[PDB]
Order: C-alpha cells, then sequence, then structure tokens
C-alpha cells in the first residue's frame, strides 16, 4: 500500500472545456470577407 | 437624406428585422438650410 496521485475530478476538467468554447464563441464575430469588413462591418458602419 | 439619421434608419431596421423579426422606419417634416431641397423646407427619415 502506498500514495496514490491527486486525481483531480472529473467536473474540473468538463467545466474546462465549457470555459474556453464560452470565450470561443464570440471570439468570432463571423466572417463575410476574410480579415476586414467580415462581422466588423457592424462596428465600421456606425463609426463612418 | 445626407443626414445620417436615414442611413441610420436603415440600419436600425434591417438589425430588428434579424433578432426579433420587426423592424421599421418613419418620415417626418422639418425645416433644413443647411442642405435645403425647395422652399427651405425638406422632409427626413426617423429612426425607430
Amino acid at each position: 500500500a502506498y500514495y496514490e496521485n491527486p486525481e483531480v475530478p472529473q467536473a474540473n476538467a468538463y467545466m474546462l472545456e465549457a470555459a474556453t468554447s464560452a470565450v470561443k464563441e464570440v471570439a468570432t464575430l463571423g466572417v463575410d470577407t476574410e480579415a476586414v469588413n467580415g462581422g466588423q462591418v457592424a462596428f465600421d458602419t456606425v463609426n463612418q | 437624406m445626407r443626414h445620417n439619421t436615414a442611413k441610420i434608419a436603415v440600419n436600425i431596421a434591417v438589425r430588428e428585422q434579424i433578432e426579433a423579426g420587426v423592424g421599421a422606419w418613419r418620415l417626418v417634416t422639418d425645416y433644413e438650410d443647411q442642405s435645403p431641397t425647395s422652399n427651405n423646407q425638406v422632409i427626413r427619415r426617423e429612426p425607430i
């Protein structure tokens, strides 16, 4: 009988997936033209 | 329609058309001498 390494709950691992995906959605604004004037037309139109 | 309130009225209408499925714009009456059409009286497109 010997010490066994800390596993860390499966809840921590499952919640990390939801954390990274939450940011990943809004990081994309949509693409309608590559790079400039993709989803950012809505930002650029009100600027001008 | 040089004034941006006309252009913004269209941009607002198409935004709410996608979101809630209802958007709109109206037409009003005012005096412009900084862009007169005739008689120093113009009509303008106000946003809803």
